[PDB]
């Protein structure tokens, strides 16, 4: 079940692949990996390869790397990135060194997207949905994306979506305020967050907390969604955060209609039930999928969950071989997708 | 049918 690999040197970096992979082009250098642009001849299709760096170097890095084949092979929505392919050249565990991750390639993302076109109320409501879409899927499984932004969209010709490169446990603008200085541990509903601030850029053209260091930022913030309520300041477990909150002038929540004059006032109406400040008071992907705003995308009976994924490992205590064998037996089970 | 133009 093997294929032939051939071995080449792009980068200063010596990547050993199945011969179905063509055409190799370094797209990028990353601390965490490299990756480069194929041609899958089984597929026909442009893919995206990754050879891991170092993935077993500390105990660190090999719970990182088991973590993130766990998650990448439990994806599976239209809206979400699949593992098209993992594997290793390596024949045993013993000469296991080595992990590559192959995803499909859809072009553009979505900050290059707004680069070269304007998006119609249209496209907006789609590319949303899709997010939301996807967002119930993962959420449903008991993760959190961790880090959404318009550069962790892939988006093709014909407008669909996915979601890319999970947080594995500029970026700033995006993230909701109870994380960002990690005032209280992370709810799914920060991925909400996420959307809320994507969405509005979308649809003004604008970033919406361009701030430069988290106080400018958290006070940018503030001043739309209001200071945080005697009831939120009771979760937040830091006093120092607490009394650092209290210092700051008073703020009511202001009125989203006057900031966004002439979007749909669904999506207004949606924004507001976004970016809200108690994050206990988000509406969920779930929740958003119904609204009036993607009334002729939603469909109930099209919109699935996940499977239960176990993330027990995460509490575990091993060696650094012991993640690393877990890691091999994943490469070895992995299950391709059925061909399309 | 909404479609988009790819970056080049």
């Amino acid at each position: 079940e093997r294929p032939t690999f051939y071995r080449q040197e792009l980068n200063k970096t010596i990547w050993e692949v199945p011969e179905r992979y063509q055409n190799l082009s370094p797209v990028g250098s990353g601390a965490y990996g490299s990756v480069c642009a194929a041609f899958d001849t089984k597929t026909g299709h442009r893919v995206a390869v990754k050879k891991l760096s170092r993935p077993f170097q500390s105990i660190i890095h090999a719970k990182r790397t088991y973590r993130e084949l766990r998650l990448l092979k439990h994806m599976k929505h239209e809206n979400v990135i699949g593992l098209l392919d993992v594997f290793t050249p390596a024949r045993s565990l013993e000469e296991f060194n080595d992990v590559y991750l192959v995803t499909h390639l859809m072009g553009a993302d979505l900050n290059n997207i707004v680069k070269c076109q304007k998006l119609t109320d249209d496209h907006v409501q789609f590319l949303i949905y899709q997010i939301l879409r996807g967002l119930k899927y993962i959420h449903s499984a008991d993760i959190i994306h961790r880090d959404l932004k318009p550069s962790n969209l892939a988006v093709n010709e014909d407008c669909e979506l996915k979601i890319l490169d999970f947080g594995l446990a500029a970026t700033r603008w995006y993230r909701a305020p109870e994380i960002m200085l990690n005032w209280m541990h992370y709810n799914q509903t920060v991925d909400i967050w996420s959307v809320g601030c994507i969405m509005a850029e979308l649809l003004t053209g604008r970033t919406l907390f361009p701030g430069t260091d988290h106080i400018d930022q958290l006070k940018l913030i503030l001043r739309l969604v209001g200071t945080p309520g005697a009831e939120l300041l009771k979760k937040i477990s830091s006093e120092s955060a607490r009394n650092y909150i209290q210092s700051l002038a008073q703020m009511p929540k202001m009125n989203f209609a006057n900031v966004f004059i002439g979007a749909n006032p669904l999506a207004v109406d949606l924004l507001e039930k976004m970016l809200v400040l108690d994050s206990d008071k988000r509406i969920t992907a779930a929740q958003a999928l119904a609204h009036a705003y993607f009334a002729q995308y939603h469909d109930p009976d099209d919109e699935p969950v996940a499977d239960p994924y176990d993330q027990s490992f995460e509490s575990r205590d091993l060696l650094i071989d012991e993640w690393k064998s877990l890691t091999y037996d994943e490469v070895i089970s992995f299950v391709p997708p059925p061909l399309d | 049918t909404l479609s988009l133009v790819m970056p080049s």
